[PDB]
Order: structure tokens, then sequence, then C-alpha cells
RNA sequence: GCGCUGCUGCAGUUGAAACGCCCGUAGUUGGCCCCCCGCCGCCACGAGGAAACGGGAGCGCUCCAGGCAGGCCCGUUGGAC
RNA sequence: GAAGGCCGGGGGCUAGAAGGCGAUCAGACACCACCGUAUUCCCGGCCGUAAACGGUGCCGCCCCGCGGCCGGCGCGCGCGUCCCGCCGGCCGCCCAGGGAAACCGGGAGGCUCCGGGCUCUGGGGGGAGUAUGGCCGCAAGGCUGAAACUUGAAGGCAUUG
């Protein structure tokens, strides 16, 4: 269910514009175009997608099997908050090929589930996966190719704020699942901290 | 020394969790230890074969660098076979890694009956095709007793895996070994991938591994 | 299920099938993958250890579309419909 | 042009069930086509179909459920003896347990294992498995 | 084997197209198949134009240009370094 | 052997090999539809028509290649099909 | 039915087989420079060949995704030669799949799990598209088309030097 703070804070964050190209396999997410051409993402078909994933992944036991991967700048903070507050393992920065093949590597690991937010960006580890049956979840923007993509999240994933806020509300989410948390108070943690923040 | 575990998979071998490979096939769990399987053939069940050594030389500024490339096929003759190659600048090196990536990979045969069912089964559960290079081959099931019609190589190849009666024909440029022996594995291996009124059975899964 | 003579099965494993495409899944298929799905009390916020399992081919993966089915599979065994 | 429709159809069920689809539609029905169906369905392979009456050779649509592995016809239709059928039956089944071809008799279209009881033969239209 | 998809022309719906020569050997060329640039040039060169300027009567007066379009065949194009020999995967480029 | 004569069952972008293109007779191939009548093909059965050879029931030429025999209380002994 | 070529009439500017001449070279009757006949152009008629190439026969069905251009039509609005579509055509990249691979993917896919319909061609390399016959043509030549004998490889795609 989705409450109007929610989609007023989704709102401002602007993560329900999108980009001017469009994927077919994405068009049920699409609600609208605009003048200039952007498209509309529906704030209940995200949201939707957001509780599913957070079931998802609240059924794995052991929160360290989870890898988080990201090479964008504004989402390092992002992830870094994320798998903090979740006690999750997060791979900022480059991703070394053999990561997940290579026992040898100084950095391999078994992951249960993997977790990207942008498949063009971050394509070497998902063939890793691949090659190990390790599902992936993924941020998919307006156009995306979800070639071994198994949950797609319909958000915008450029600008900073969008980014941020889509894991704050997956913390939110997994945390009240677990039952450390309730619904009615809100969360003492205020999303701004996932927000890059220059200088 | 002692043999210490350096996967997931392989910590849980060590301990006595899984109890039969079946239980690793089923789940299409990669094998990368080569003790991930001795444990489940201790004994000198299983059986070893170089099938064909060649040479393979690179043109240099001053004379050819040569090198030998392997192959070698084991099973248990009992539903399981395996196949491999190695190179290496020594003979017995390269068969050694021939041996080891022989042994990596293994995929479980199954096996059925031409006509009347008795007894255990004795012959592939229906046609098999394979492919490699341009080399075909196909596996017909044949009644018990007929033994095994086929080139003495492949011969070697179905003994192995554990089948007493079959018919086979081979296409395409058959002299080149070891597109022939990859055909057969193939061929073998896409057995427990055909889909058959007797598997129609719709069964819940279990949450359990 | 290859019965014998006798009613006696003699398959030595039967092997996993796609939940969306009904075809078996190989013992070399090292793009098949199964997920869980946690129930959720009436009281919302909290799992009662109750897990629905799926597993999917490489086939599919590859191709895309998994999305799609998980979505109608999900809504036939839940109240996403 | 159009000539053989039974092949059309059986070709575009094959490609739609290889890609895992669930409906498939055939353009031009027939009443061979409405038997080949109706014996596939009572062997369980192709779950249910509908025909649509449009006045000008009525469409179909099919239910699929990823059990069929491979169908086809064989074009100029050979006359097959009661006691030639064994032959057929090892050049073009992966085996005598599982399978089936399709003949058309004087008693109407039936499986060959039916023929086979009867002790009959007829013409050869298809096979499935 | 073949080296090319488009067999080193741009011939789309058509049987045959007109000749042109060459501008350095005087070669027949297709049309489609010529290398064409076109250049804009001043009459004189930069170095003596404010020269020029400086000694011009007329008030408001601007330097003319040249206008020409060369076509070059391919065996002349190489040597005067028009074209370029590329590598195998640069060959798909088509981006100046 | 040879799926190197390919009906089952070859090949025809680059290895040998799609007529420069169009019209067109002979020839070959031709959407869907009427439940019951006639004809043609088709399937099954049957009659009629030499054996020998081939298959095949029975018989211990010491076995065998063979042949149609043998003991006794024999289908009317048998040589069936 | 390109170009060249031929027959009979017109026309005569450029270029330019043949021919001539100056250079270069050991030689150069070739490449470079200069002059120049037939031809190149029109009318009437023969010839009937080309890497006449997408080196891919014609009809018909299904088939990932993205995009550009041409012609026609319809929908929507904030009326822009806007954007959302349909049919037909010309193209580019490309997941599967296929293949010896290069590569194709509007098929060269749906095919040893090898049957939609029709026509043509090929069976190791030379001898040889030759000899002898036949038809056509003014001719040049075109269509059709062997044998004896000889030979162990000839070829395709790709890798390292
Ligand atoms: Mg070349
Ligand atoms: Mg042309
Ligand atoms: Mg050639
Ligand atoms: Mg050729
Ligand atoms: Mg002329
Ligand atoms: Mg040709
Ligand atoms: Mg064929
Ligand atoms: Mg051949
Ligand atoms: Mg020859
Ligand atoms: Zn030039």
């Amino acid at each position: 269910q989705l409450k109007e703070a929610d989609v007023k804070k989704m709102l401002v964050a602007t993560t329900h514009l999108g980009v001017r190209n469009i994927d077919r396999r994405m068009q049920f997410y699409i609600f609208d175009r605009q003048k200039d051409g952007t498209f509309v993402f529906n704030l209940q078909k995200v949201w939707a997608k957001i509780v599913f994933a957070a079931r998802i992944l609240v059924t794995i036991d052991d929160p360290a099997e989870i890898a988080v991967v990201a090479n964008r700048p504004d989402a390092q903070r992002a992830i870094l908050k994320f798998c903090k507050y979740t006690h999750a393992t997060a791979f900022p920065g480059r991703f070394i090929p053999g990561n997940f093949t290579n026992r040898m590597n100084p950095n391999y690991c078994e992951p249960r589930l993997l977790l990207v937010n942008d498949p063009v960006v971050d394509r070497q580890a998902i063939l890793e996966a691949s090659y190990v049956n390790i599902p992936t979840i993924s941020l998919c923007n307006s156009d995306a190719n979800l070639k071994f993509i198994d949950v797609a999240i319909p958000c915008n994933n450029k600008t900073p704020m969008s980014i941020g806020l889509i894991y704050w509300l997956l913390a939110r989410e997994v945390l009240r699942l677990k039952g450390s948390i309730s619904r009615t108070e809100e969360w003492d943690v205020k999303p701004d901290l996932f927000v890059a923040l220059p200088e | 020394e002692e043999w210490h575990p350096s996967t997931k998979l392989g910590r849980l071998v060590k301990a006595g969790k899984i109890e039969s490979l079946y239980d690793i096939f089923k789940y299409s769990l990669p094998i990368k230890e080569t003790e991930i399987i001795d444990y489940f053939f201790p004994k000198s069940e299983l059986a070893e074969e170089v099938c064909n050594i060649m040479s393979v030389q690179k043109q240099t500024t001053a004379g050819q660098r040569t090198r030998f490339r392997a192959h070698v096929i084991v099973g248990n003759r009992d539903g399981f076979i395996g196949y491999g190659a190695g190179v290496s600048k020594e003979v017995a090196n390269a068969i050694k890694k021939a041996a080891k990536n022989a042994r990596l990979n293994i995929v479980p045969v199954r096996r059925g009956f031409w006509g009347g069912k008795l007894g255990d089964p004795h012959t592939v559960s229906s046609k098999l095709s394979g492919k490699c290079g341009s080399v075909r081959v196909r596996l017909i099931p044949a009644p018990r007793g007929a033994g095994i019609v086929a080139s003495p190589t492949v011969a070697k190849v179905l003994e192995f895996a554990g089948v007493s009666d079959v018919f086979t024909r081979q296409s395409g440029h058959s002299r080149t070994l070891m597109n022939s022996v990859g055909a057969v594995y193939n061929a073998l291996k896409s057995s427990y991938s055909i889909l058959t009124p007797d598997l129609w059975k719709k069964e819940q899964l279990d949450h359990v591994q | 299920g290859m019965k014998n003579s006798s009613g006696v099965v003699v398959d030595a494993y039967i092997p996993r099938k796609c939940s969306a495409t009904n075809r078996l899944i190989g013992p070399k298929d090292h793009a098949a993958v199964q997920l869980s799905v946690a129930r959720v009390n009436d009281k919302g916020k909290m799992i009662e250890n109750n897990y629905v399992t799926f597993a999917f081919c490489g086939a599919i993966r590859s191709r895309g579309g998994v999305d799609s089915a998980f979505m109608l599979l999900a809504q036939e065994h839940g109240l996403m419909e | 042009v159009r000539i053989n429709v039974l092949r059309d159809a059986l070709k575009s069920i094959c490609n739609a069930q290889r890609i895992g689809k669930k409906q498939v539609i055939v353009r031009p029905s027939s009443k061979v086509i409405i038997e080949f169906l109706q014996l596939m369905q009572k062997n369980g392979y192709i779950s249910d179909f509908a025909v649509v009456d449009n006045h000008r050779s009525n469409r179909i649509v099919v239910n699929l459920i990823g059990r069929l592995n491979k169908a086809g016809v064989i074009s100029p239709r050979f006359d097959i003896p009661a006691n030639d059928i064994e032959k057929w039956v090892v050049n073009l089944l992966p085996s005598r347990l599982f399978g089936h071809i399709i003949l058309t008799t004087s008693q109407g279209i039936m499986d060959h294992i039916e023929a086979q009881h009867r002790q009959i033969g007829g013409k050869v239209i298809g096979y499935f498995y | 084997p073949v080296k090319r998809r488009n067999n080193g022309r741009s011939k789309y719906n058509c049987g045959h197209t007109n000749i042109v020569r060459c501008q350095n050997c005087h070669r027949c060329v297709p049309k489609d198949k010529v290398i064409k640039r076109f250049t804009i040039r001043n009459i004189v060169d930069n170095t003596i134009a404010d020269d020029v300027l400086n000694a011009c009567v007329i008030q408001g007066f601007a330097i003319p240009k040249l206008y020409n379009k060369v076509q070059y065949c391919v065996s002349c194009s190489i040597h005067n370094h028009i074209v370029r020999v590329r590598s195998r995967e640069d060959r798909k480029i088509r981006t100046p």
C-alpha cells in the first residue's frame, strides 16, 4: 500500500521520470510520455516491485551472502549505507573479472543473491553470476536489456537523489519485514544520508 | 598434507552433509576440486584410459616450439562418464592435466530398455544425437545380446559409460578422434535433458537445499 | 519415473522442471536458478517462515521475460493478482 | 502458393512451443487439423483449443503446456501395409515405448497402435512425440 | 573471402550508375565508389589577406572564397593519405 | 565399404555446380466447404494358379553337410503350412 | 538483351585500337610525351555474349530486439510538415539458431529429431570446352559436346612466423 508521504517523496525525488528511449519489456511499467518525449513511470508498479524485492531479500537468512555492486560514483554512498544498516556485503568501485570463478582471487566470494544498480555499467558482474547459478536483482531505467535479470525495478537510476531514495525505501521495507521496526512510526533515519554530498 | 576445502561445496563434502553425487548433479552445482568425486569414488570403481596423443607446433623466428595435446576418459561402468583434454611441454604433465580435467567434468547417463522390460536397464533410454566439428553420431537402442556395433574408439566410451546394447552411426570426418569423442560425450550428456511421458509427473518443490 | 516390469522405479534421479516452460533442467545448466518468496502474517511486518519455491532454466533467462513469468506465477500463487 | 495447411500449423506450433509461449493462432482450419489436435489432446500434449468462425477458412487457438517435443508430416501420403509398420516405427520414432504415428484408414484417423490392434493398414499422415 | 558488406561501394536499389573521372590520374570510376570531399578556401592565402585588405581601395570589401568538389580514386587517395588502411575492427567505423 | 548416385538419404555464397531476364505449351503440383449415392485409386480377406530353391513342423543317416524317414501297441504313422 | 564487332546509308568534335615519332633501358617494337585511321554519334538490320555478381533460382508459412530513409492512409492534441500507428519498399546492428569457418540472422534459421510445391546444375585434378558430327550466323563466332592417355593430390576457411 502506497501512502501520500511516499508518493510525495518520490515525486520530489523525480523518481518517475525516465529517458526518451523505451524497451518493449518495460512498456508495462510506462504510464505516459511528456511533451519533450520523456517517459513517465507508474508509482504503484515500482512500489509493488520494491515490496517483492524486499520479500525476496528477507528470504535469505544470512545477510553476508548478498553482494551489492556499483561502479557509479553517486551510488557508492547509498550502497555503503544500505550494507552498513543491513549488514550486507558491498563491491564498490571497479569489479575485477574472476571474482566469482577464480578461487585464487584475493577478493573471491560465493554470494547467493546479487544486487545491481545499472546493467550497462555493471554488466561484467551479471555474466559472472550467470556462470555460477546466482540470481540478480537490478535497477532498470526506461531503456534496459533484461538478459539474465530476474527482477527489474522500474525507477530512475541517474539522478543522485533517486538512487539514494530507492535504497533507503528498500532498507526500510526489509527491516520492517524482519520485525525490528514497525510501520506506523517514521524511521528515525532521514533519506539525506544515502544521497551523495558534494565537496 | 591434508586436503583443505577451498569452496563451500568442498567444505560441505568434507562434512557428511552431502551423501551422494546425484545430490550435487540435481542442482547443477559445478565441481572445482578433484576431491569432491574421489571422496564419493574412493574404491577403484572408476577407470582411466588414454585415447590419443597429438603433437602441435608453433613456428617462431628460430625453429618450431612443440607441445603435446592429450585426451582422457573416465567412468565406473555404471552411468558415469567423463572426458577431458590437457596440453603441456611434457607428455606426462599433459596426461595429468587431461586426467584432472576429465575427472572434473562428469555427467550421469540414463539407460533404458528395448521393447521388453525386465531386469536392469541395458541400453540407452532413446535415440541420442551429438555434434562436434563436422562429426555427428546416432545412438539407437538395441535388443539384449546385440553387443556394441561401433568403432573401437566409441566402443570404449560406451563400455566405460556402462552400456551393453546399442547401434551406432557416424557421419562426417570421423578420423578426427577428439571431435568424435566430443560428439558421443555430448550425446550422452543430453540424455538427462529430454522429457518423456513417464516424467510428466508434477512434483512440488522442496525448500531444503 | 521409468518403471520396471514390476512397477519399481529404476531412474537414478528425477531432475527439476522449470516453473514456467515445464522443461527439464540438465545437470550442467549453470544458468538455472531457484528462488523463494516469504509469506506474511495477518499483521504484516512479519514472516511466518513459510516460503514458496520456484526454478527457472537458462534459456528463458537468456531470452528475458522471466520477470513477466514471475509476476504471473506470483499472482497465481498469491494475492498480488 | 499455400498447399499443406497441416505442415504450416505444426511448424507454427513447434515454433511457439520452443520459446515457452502459451497460445498460438493457426489461420486455415480444416477437419484433418481438428482430428490431429483431438488425438494430441487425448494423448495429453496440447491441452485444449478453440475454433473461431469467420465464414472464411476459420481460425483456431490452442493452449500449450510445454510437453510436445516434435511434430511433423509426411507430404506424399504413402500406403502402409498392416505388416509394414514396425519399419516406419523404427525409422521415425525415438523409441518403441513412446511416440505416436497417425494413419488415415477406412475406419478413420487413428494411432498406429490401434491399427496394429485391428491388424489393418492405411495411409500415413504424421507423427509426434 | 568477402572483406566488406557493401562490396567497397554504396550501390542500393540500382544496377548501374554514371561514371566520373579522377582529378589526379583521369581514371574512370563509378560515381558511388569515388572518394569525394568538399573544400572552401580563400582565393588569397590568409598570410597576405591582411596586406590585400590594407591595399584595397573599396570600403567594406570581403575576400571571395573558392568552392570546389574534389574526387579521387582508390589508388590515389591512399597514395596521398586522403584515406588510410585501418584495422579489421576500425573498418566498421563510419565517423570522421 | 560409399549418405562418393542419395526414394528412405548428397551438394549448389566462398571448395565442382542456380540458365542474363520475361512470356509460355506438354509435364508435375494445386486453399476451404456438403457424413451417408455412383466410379478410380487405397486397405483387409478370399478364390485360382507347378515343383525344385527359400522359410518352416517332426524324425539321433554315430554327429555334420544331408534325406524324408522308424519302431511298434503306429492320427488311416508322417511328409503339415 | 552493356561494351566491343559486322552490313547499307549519313555526319566529322573531343578522345583514340592500328600506324608514326621523342624519351627510358643492356634491350623497350611497353609503361611517360606528341600526331593520328577505324570506332565513339544518328537511321534500318545482324550478332546474342560479360566478375550479365547479392558469385545466393521461383511461389508460400512462422520468426529477438533497436534504428534510419521513401510512398500512401488513419488516430491524438497544445496544430507542429508534431507523435501513435497500418501496408508496401530500400538499408544498418543483432539475442537465439546455423555453419569448416569467414559469416547469415527480411536467412545461408525452423533439417542425421534429416519429407510444402516446381525447374536447372555437379560427382578428384588435367587432356578439354579440345577432336569428330549437328543447328544457327555475312563473318567473327555461338549452342551441343567425347575418348585414348596421364596424375596423387588440386582446392576452401582460418593460426604462427
Ligand atoms: Mg584476399
Ligand atoms: Mg551491374
Ligand atoms: Mg575460385
Ligand atoms: Mg565454386
Ligand atoms: Mg555499339
Ligand atoms: Mg552464376
Ligand atoms: Mg533434407
Ligand atoms: Mg559429393
Ligand atoms: Mg572430374
Ligand atoms: Zn585524383
